């Protein structure tokens, strides 16, 4: 069935007090009481690129070249690909070419 | 040699920078989400530089940036093995994470802890880059558990939700079983090769690696949510959508697959390992596609899509095709990032409403999101010359043409057909038919912070597979001389799945109720594995704990054995020995007995 | 600071660039920009630091220990020469640990340098590693946490007795 | 060592002569200076051992324990500042004196070169823990808990005294280095077996071994915060140090007398982790976690691998720090809600965000998060145990799984979830207790950054 | 939520609950609106056919058979609203529903950041001070001497009076607190 009158009156009074409480939850316009843009390409991104990238890039490059290359096996890289007909920059010898490729059907 | 290492460690420094800004007490004066988004995009550009360098000269790098400790004959050093896999996954993950954090800045609006969320995503990205680029197994293990713990926190982001806490806990549990497998493999390699260094692992390629390969397989199963350890991913869907995308869609779930790709020279020499990897992957992609066919929550559907594609990668690693698996890693990362971002925009426009039964007319009411969702669904199914064509089709030809398990092949093809069918289910029940959402229209997708990451991920999901696959150095020679029914197998089964699911959706549109069958009950109810296992194993574990361990042993039987038994014995002895009646007659009789006894001992001692 | 006598490295053989295409190389452009923006100020700062070091230059020496009598010529119970021989043995144990680290770095460097040819071109490094680990297993293995010169001598004596018994037939 | 022992000794007249409004400040500042002075034992530029005198010495194993004790003493005063604010001045100064006596006698205990002096200082340290637990404990079971702790430890320690006197009569001096140099092998007879058990069971009780671990949870529950710290962070590691010192003269029969204790330790850490899963008391749960960690230490010390000894050392230091931090967080919650129930306080992440952060890092250190010294200890113990026998990895895996489960169960049921809004007596935070968590957690980060300090004797 | 459950559910209440659950699972199965309207009209016709029963034991048996049929033909994943229990947004904001008594623990500077709201807060607290004794007296007066009592509560019975135990209901946190 429906609402008994006691619980109906209780919900009406409780809801009216809820309206008052939620209205009192509002903020006055003075609350809270606290105690060179250019364009995005020229100042928003340029300053970020020269501040949060350039100085860290300087520090990492300093650490890499003067504290890793000074140590033997920190930066170890594989041998680069050497093909026939190539000239070695460090040695100066040219790699001899391949054979005559008998199959040229495609 | 200097610019390469400088770029890699600059990626790492730019990742760690917003964390220091967060703890440096200046967040209240700056725009932290925008600052972090710019940091990730710059990290992506300085990550694009070694991508170009490796695409040119194919230089393979090792960087020992910091010696941590030297331990008799074993040096733990923080080192990075800059791989092809490391470089390409770094670039892909940074691009995806840039998109996800822009989408996060749009989506987590009116949230009090948006900075907390952004910092958590950044810390997860740092741990994932550590895991991806790590040279030694200890550093990769640091990345492994850092990713797992930040996954726990981001799943339990809404920490007032009991279901979220439960999902985070079971994600932790399955990742922990994976950690046990990893610890077994790590310990075996430390004992047998004196180091966790991948170079000494490469020298370990020429012996019996069955136990560490089993451990790595268990670790990868736990991390990538294969069968037996799967449901933590669909439970992990409980967290917010950018977490779902970045964590559970593109980066974290492919970590076990990435580990298997790392240990693929060991994997190639063990045929039993290859067969069980192939069987496990085929089983998990079949089961996850079956589960995906009848789910109603769109996030759960694309999560089971993620798990099924992970099963496809696991099949590909069951074959001797690790590079195809990594290509599918990048391809899948692009697709699920864009698909999940589209689904999150749908949910936000429909006011936190998640299941497809209250959607519809999305093609007309949200055209941009509809177009991007269609792009994602078609390219996930394997529409030709999209990003998915250059990995999924090659996987299908490889499994069709090389010697595999026949049942694994058949269920892989059927799983691909099911991928087509649940993509059709998504397309139909979201983008088609009549509206079913509540009437009040609150759709507003006109935000640039919403559009632009989807645009970038659309450009990825269209062109990135083509560009990457044409920039791959030639390895893992595919076979192209193959019959026409085998060649067009993936396209044919995708078209067949689309048509079958279209006519099934029209049958659901038809005005007739049908009695449900156990096949659809099995598919909708997660295969009964979550209910059955998550009810029987915690109950037995906690029941054994309380009923036996604490109660029986500690609170009953060890107390009855040592201390209370000693106290009872001494109490009985002291009562018996000092129950004295107090009579000098009895005392002197006792003294006489003592005298007689001492005379007896003197007589017997002499 | 390091020397190729103890950290051997083959001379690099890089090929000369032969660009068939007419497109400019963004790697070369970005590398030239990278030197001109980053490498020159970094090497200027390091040159200033290095001339400050030369202005205030100091020297340090590597300590060397003379050979105390070994534990074999050392009486039991006389804990003075026991102690001297034991700390000499511990010092040599630490030195052998670092020798093992050197050989392991050599093997890792060989594997990373060769890459796909590591199964053939690292035969010498693998042979050196195998010989040194056989020697290490002969001298220091299975000693326990309380490893000592006496325990090492007992293990060596047991191994020599086993070898002498096996050499009779 | 005298330059650390004497000013800690002179802390007592400072305590009893300071003004009642300056005693805590003066003793805390000067004990921080004691820790700073005790940091000088890390100057080990040679393989030789720091033998300061004929009675005291420093060691790569003894030094981290001494530095840890000297660091915990000001933290002990900080934790004891709050629950004694309604207490008499004489009893406050007495409690500070008891803590200072703990700190002094433990430095002498770890720095002693003689095992008989080590035993004298062993239960000389036992006495003030009894007094602290019995007098300043809160519940009515503190008297029973003190009885249990004292008599487990003394029934352990009496055969140790008999074994020590027998060893002194057999050898001649009982000096640690003389024993280490003129160590003689044993004949594997029944007398030597019983002698081995006599010199092992005292430290096995103090660890505690499984089966004889029942004194620890009740003592930790009914103890005050300083008693919980001293037990869980120093005394178990003191039993650890005792076994490491005494195991050198027990070859070769420890290789088969290690068998029942390794099995007891592995199955017992599994058992106690299960109890941690099904435990309704936060202090009891942390106590059983401590029992499991010291069971790992038993397994490492008994398998006697150098890697195992190192893992035991790093687990000693790491578990002491993280267990002290866990008991501090539990005691802060206990001083808030005046209850020890695991489930009663639930949503503390809302009201206390920074304290929940400290909770999270403490639990992550507890569950062996990389690259912390906690996980380095457990991983190297795992490696040595797998080298000892390959089937130990199953028990290790079960232990690690349940360890993660009880740590995250702690976090979920104490921080996450809905807030118990009836607890209106929740003060926000004390700068004192936040400083206490910070001073517990920062040395964990620093030792993670440099793990070579706590490697121990083997490497 | 706003009403306390009784000692037992009546037969009429159980019939209504079964009807609502059956129609919700019917919409979960039917998805499409016209299909659901057709089959929901069929279900309503079935309920109206079994509506006029007088024996009431046959009605209880029919209710048992109907809910047995419902349990046989229920959806494995019925549609759940996001705010409903078992939904997606259920208990999502309990982490943000901070109780109001932390403002008692706020610092005076933070109190000075919001002066007018805090002044209204002590006005509400003073009203609670004045009303607590009166509502306790009302609760003690209206308690029946018999052991029978429900979880329902009386309203205010005169002017200038508040309903008993009104604080935890009126000052509850919002479901969208931020
Ligand atoms: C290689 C990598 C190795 C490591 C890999 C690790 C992988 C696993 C990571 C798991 C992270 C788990 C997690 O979520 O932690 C959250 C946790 C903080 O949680 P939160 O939710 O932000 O807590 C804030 C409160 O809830 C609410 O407070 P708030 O919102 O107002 O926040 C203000 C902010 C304000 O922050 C601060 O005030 C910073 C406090 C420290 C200042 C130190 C200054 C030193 C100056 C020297 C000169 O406070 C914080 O951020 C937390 C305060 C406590 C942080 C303590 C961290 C250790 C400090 C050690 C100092 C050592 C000094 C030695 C001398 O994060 C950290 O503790 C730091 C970030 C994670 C680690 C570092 C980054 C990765 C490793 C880089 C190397
Ligand atoms: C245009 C502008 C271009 C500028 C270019 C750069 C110029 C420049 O600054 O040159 C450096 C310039 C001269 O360079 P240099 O003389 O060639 O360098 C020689 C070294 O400083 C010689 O070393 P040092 O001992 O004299 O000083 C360095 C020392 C400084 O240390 C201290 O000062 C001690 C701490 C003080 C704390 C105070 C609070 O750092 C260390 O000993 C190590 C610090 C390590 C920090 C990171 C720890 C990571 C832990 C990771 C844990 C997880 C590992 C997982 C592994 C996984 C795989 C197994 O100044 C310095 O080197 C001073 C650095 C001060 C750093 C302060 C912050 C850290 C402390
Ligand atoms: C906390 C643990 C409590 C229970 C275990 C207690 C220790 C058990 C193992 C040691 C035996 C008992 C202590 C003896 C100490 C000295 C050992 C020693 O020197 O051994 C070599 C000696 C032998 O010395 P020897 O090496 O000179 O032998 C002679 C050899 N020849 C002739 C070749 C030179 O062993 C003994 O003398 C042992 C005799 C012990 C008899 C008395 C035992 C009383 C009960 C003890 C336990 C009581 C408490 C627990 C009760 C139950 C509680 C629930
Ligand atoms: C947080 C990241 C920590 C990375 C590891 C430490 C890096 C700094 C370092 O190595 O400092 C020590 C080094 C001197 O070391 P060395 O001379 O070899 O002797 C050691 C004995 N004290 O000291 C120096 O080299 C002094 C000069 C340092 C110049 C600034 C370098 C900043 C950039 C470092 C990037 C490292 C990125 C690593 C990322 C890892 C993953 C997070
Ligand atoms: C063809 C070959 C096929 C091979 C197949 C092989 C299959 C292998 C399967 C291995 C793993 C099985 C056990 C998995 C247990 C997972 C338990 C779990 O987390 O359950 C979650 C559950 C609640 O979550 P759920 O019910 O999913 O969701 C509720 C949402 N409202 O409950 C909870 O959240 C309870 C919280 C945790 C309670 C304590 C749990 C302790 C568990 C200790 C286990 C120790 C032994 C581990 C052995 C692992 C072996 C691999
Ligand atoms: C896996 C390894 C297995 C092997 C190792 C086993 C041994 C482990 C170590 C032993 C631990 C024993 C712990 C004994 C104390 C615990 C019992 C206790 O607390 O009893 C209390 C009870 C008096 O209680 P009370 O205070 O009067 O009243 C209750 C409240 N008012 O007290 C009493 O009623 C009487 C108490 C008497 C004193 C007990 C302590 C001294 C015991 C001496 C034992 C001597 C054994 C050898 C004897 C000679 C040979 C037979
Ligand atoms: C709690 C669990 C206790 C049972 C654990 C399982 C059985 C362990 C058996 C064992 O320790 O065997 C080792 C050893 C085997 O005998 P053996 O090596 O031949 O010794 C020659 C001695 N004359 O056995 C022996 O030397 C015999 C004596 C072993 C005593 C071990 C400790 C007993 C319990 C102390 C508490």
């Amino acid at each position: 069935s429906g609402y008994t009158p006691d619980e109906k009156l209780r919900l009406q009074q409780l809801r009216e007090l809820r309206r008052r409480w939620l209205k009192d939850q509002e903020l006055s316009p003075r609350e809270p009481v606290l105690p060179k843009n250019m364009v995005f390409k020229a100042y928003r991104s340029s300053l970020f690129a020269v501040s949060h990238v350039l100085i860290p890039m300087w520090f990492v490059h300093y650490y890499v070249k003067y504290h890793m290359a000074t140590k033997p096996y920190t930066i170890v890289s594989s041998k680069p690909r050497i093909f026939p007909g190539d000239t070695i920059l460090e040695t100066g010898e040219v790699i001899p070419p391949m054979r005559d490729f008998p199959d040229q059907h495609h | 040699m200097n610019i390469f290492t400088t770029s890699i460690l600059l990626i790492f420094i730019l990742l760690l920078s917003p964390i220091l800004i967060s703890m440096s007490n200046l967040i209240k004066h700056i725009n932290f989400p925008l600052y972090t988004t710019t940091s990730i995009k710059f990290s992506f550009i300085i990550s694009l530089l070694p991508l170009l360098m490796f695409f040119h000269n194919n230089m393979e790098y090792m960087i020992t940036t910091w010696h941590w400790v030297t331990m008799n004959s074993m040096e733990l050093k923080m080192s990075f093995k800059t791989d092809f896999f490391s470089i390409l996954f770094t670039s892909v993950a940074l691009f995806v994470t840039w998109s996800i954090m822009q989408f996060s800045s749009w989506y987590m609006h009116s949230d009090p802890n948006i900075n907390r969320f952004i910092k958590y995503l950044t810390l997860f990205l740092i741990t994932m880059l550590i895991l991806t680029s790590a040279n030694n197994m200890f550093q990769l293990f640091i990345g492994w558990e850092g990713v797992g713990i930040m996954s726990f926190l981001l799943i339990g982001w809404w920490y007032g939700r009991t279901d979220a806490n439960t999902a985070a806990l079971q994600a932790i549990l399955y990742n922990r079983i994976g950690d046990i497998g990893f610890i077994l493999a790590m310990v075996w390699f430390s004992l047998n090769m004196n180091s966790w260094e991948l170079q000494q692992i490469m020298f370990s390629n020429n012996n019996d690696n069955l136990i560490p390969l089993m451990g790595l397989l268990i670790a990868a199963t736990g991390k990538s949510a294969q069968f037996g350890l799967h449901p933590w991913l669909p439970s992990a869907m409980e967290g917010p959508t950018p977490v779902s995308a970045l964590l559970h869609s593109s980066t974290m779930v492919v970590a076990g697959i990435f580990l298997l790709v790392r240990f693929h020279p060991l994997t190639t020499n063990n045929n039993f390992i290859l067969t069980t990897m192939l069987c496990l992957g085929a089983l998990t992609t079949l089961f996850t596609a079956i589960c995906a066919l009848t789910q109603n929550d769109i996030k759960k559907i694309i999560a089971f899509s993620t798990s099924s594609q992970l099963g496809l990668m696991m099949v590909t690693l069951g074959m001797n095709q690790p590079h195809l698996a990594f290509l599918h890693i990048c391809t899948h990362a692009f697709f699920k990032a864009m698909l999940f971002m589209c689904s999150g925009s749908i949910i936000h426009s429909l006011a936190d409403e998640q299941d497809i039964r209250k959607m519809g007319n999305i093609t007309k009411i949200m055209p941009f999101t509809s177009s991007c969702l269609v792009i994602g669904s078609l390219a996930l199914t394997g529409m030709p010359f999209l990003t998915g064509f250059y990995s999924k089709d090659l996987i299908i030809e490889a499994i069709n043409t090389c010697n595999t398990n026949a049942w694994a092949l058949l269920i892989t093809l059927i799983a691909t057909s099911m991928t087509a069918m649940y993509s059709m289910r998504i397309i139909y029940f979201v983008t088609m038919t009549k509206p079913r959402f509540p009437p009040l229209i609150s759709i507003n997708e006109n935000d640039p912070d919403l559009m632009n990451p989807i645009k970038r991920l659309a450009f990825g999901s269209i062109f990135a597979g083509f560009v990457i696959s044409y920039n791959i150095p030639p390895t893992s020679i595919p076979v192209l001389t193959m019959p026409w029914f085998l060649k067009t197998t993936a396209l044919i089964i995708s078209v067949l799945g689309f048509l079958i699911a279209l006519e099934l959706n029209n049958l659901t549109m038809k005005l007739s109720m049908n009695k449900a069958n156990p096949y659809s009950s099995f598919s909708t109810l997660l295969g009964f594995f979550p209910s059955i296992i998550h009810r029987i194993t915690p109950m037995k574990s906690l029941n054994l704990s309380l009923k036996t361990s604490l109660t029986l042993l500690d609170l009953i039987w060890l107390e009855k054995t040592i201390p209370k038994s000693t106290s009872t014995l001494h109490t009985n002895m002291t009562t018996l020995t000092t129950n004295q009646k107090g009579l000098i007659k009895l005392y002197f009789m006792s003294f006489l007995i003592n005298i007689i006894l001492i005379i007896i001992l003197y007589s017997i001692n002499l | 600071s390091w020397d190729k006598d103890v950290y051997p490295e083959p001379p690099s053989r890089t090929p000369a660039p032969s660009p068939q295409t007419s497109l400019p190389n963004p790697i070369t452009y970005l590398t030239k920009a990278y030197d001109l923006v980053v490498d020159w100020p970094v090497t200027l700062v390091r040159e200033f630091i290095e001339r400050q070091h030369a202005k205030n230059r100091t020297y340090y020496y590597h300590r060397q220990y003379r050979r105390v009598p070994d534990i074999t010529e050392c009486k039991e119970g006389d804990v003075l020469c026991i102690y001297e021989a034991e700390m000499q043995w511990r010092r040599d144990f630490k030195v052998d640990q670092e020798i093992m680290n050197i050989i392991q770095e050599r093997l890792k460097a060989c594997q990373q340098r060769e890459g796909e040819n590591y199964q053939q071109n690292c035969a010498k490094e693998l042979e050196q590693f195998t010989k040194v680990t056989k020697a290490y297993q002969d001298r220091y293995l299975d000693l326990g946490a309380y490893y000592s010169a006496r325990k090492c001598l007992a293990k060596q004596k047991q191994r020599m007795l086993e070898e002498r018994k096996a050499a009779r037939q | 060592m005298l330059k650390i022992i004497l000013p800690s000794l002179m802390l007592l007249p400072l305590t009893w002569l300071s003004s009642p409004k300056k005693t805590w400040t003066n003793v805390t500042s000067y004990s921080f200076l004691i820790s700073l002075t005790s940091l000088t034992l890390l100057w080990q530029t040679d393989e030789n051992y720091k033998n300061f005198s004929n009675m005291f010495s420093s060691d790569p194993l003894s030094t981290p324990l001494i530095i840890l004790t000297a660091w915990l003493l000001p933290l002990m005063l900080m934790a004891s500042q709050n629950h004694l604010k309604k207490d008499n001045n004489v009893l406050q100064k007495l409690y500070i004196s008891m803590l200072i006596s703990l700190q002094i006698l433990l430095i002498m205990t770890f720095s002693a070169t003689e095992l008989i002096m080590f035993y004298i200082l062993f239960e000389a340290t036992l006495i003030p823990t009894l007094i602290i637990i019995t007098r300043w404990g809160n519940q009515t079971e503190r008297l029973n808990a003190g009885i249990y702790f004292l008599f487990y430890t003394l029934i352990g320690s009496i055969p140790l005294l008999i074994a020590l006197i027998l060893i002194q009569n057999h050898v001649g001096t009982l000096n640690l280095m003389i024993l280490s140099f003129t160590t003689h092998t044993l004949d594997a007879s029944w007398s030597n077996n019983l002698l081995w058990l006599a010199c092992m069971m005292a430290f096995l009780i103090k660890m505690p071994l499984y089966g004889v671990h029942l004194w620890l949870p009740k003592a930790h529950v009914e103890a005050p915060i300083a008693g919980s710290m001293i037990l869980a962070a120093i005394l178990l590691k003191l039993g650890s140090y005792g076994m490491i010192r005494i195991s050198i003269i027990l070859d070769p029969l420890t290789k088969y007398m290690a068998y029942p204790f390794i099995l007891l330790s592995l199955w017992g850490m599994i058992m106690t982790s299960s109890i941690c899963l099904r435990q309704t008391d936060l202090k009891s749960l942390i106590a059983y976690s401590s029992v499991s960690h010291m069971a790992l230490v038993i397994a490492s010390i008994m398998i006697q691998t150098p890697w195992s000894f190192m893992g035991a050392t790093m687990l000693m230091i790491a578990h002491g720090l993280t267990s002290s931090l866990l008991f501090c967080l539990a005691n802060s919650n206990y001083e808030r809600i005046h209850s020890r129930t695991m489930i009663m306080a639930r949503g503390l992440q809302m009201v206390f965000p920074l304290m929940a952060t400290w909770w999270l890092m403490a639990s992550l250190a507890n569950l062996a998060l990389p690259p912390s010294i906690n996980l380095m200890g457990e991983l190297f113990i795992t490696m040595s145990l797998f080298s000892w026998s390959n089937f130990t990895i199953i028990l290790m895996g079960i232990n690690i799984i349940i360890t993660g489960m009880y740590s995250m169960y702690m976090i979920i049921t104490t921080q996450r979830g809905k807030l118990t809004n009836h607890m209106i007596n929740l003060q926000p935070s004390h700068t004192r207790e936040l400083t206490l968590m910070a001073l517990h957690m920062i040395p964990l980060i620093l030792l993670t950054t440099s793990p070579k300090l706590i490697t121990g004797l083997t490497m | 939520a706003f009403c306390a459950p009784p000692a037992y559910l009546t037969h009429q209440q159980k019939v209504l609950r079964l009807y609502k659950r059956a129609l919700r699972h019917l919409e979960s199965w039917c998805i499409h609106r016209d299909k659901y309207r057709y089959f929901a009209c069929l279900m309503r016709a079935r309920f109206e056919e079994h509506k006029n029963e007088k024996d009431m034991m046959r009605a209880t048996q029919l209710l048992r058979e109907a809910e047995e049929e419902f349990w046989q033909n229920q959806h494995p994943q019925p549609y759940i609203f996001p705010d409903s229990p078992g939904g997606t947004s259920f208990e999502r904001y309990e982490c943000y529903k901070v109780p109001e008594w932390c403002l008692d623990y706020w610092h005076p500077s933070e109190k000075a950041m919001y002066p007018d709201y805090f002044s209204k807060r002590e006005q509400w607290k003073k009203l609670r001070m004045e009303s607590w004794d009166r509502e306790v007296k009302q609760l003690q007066e209206e308690t029946s001497p018999d052991g029978i009592m429900t979880e329902a509560l009386p309203p205010a019975r005169r002017e200038g009076d508040l309903p008993p135990l009104w604080w935890h209901i009126v000052t509850r946190p919002r479901e969208r607190p931020t």
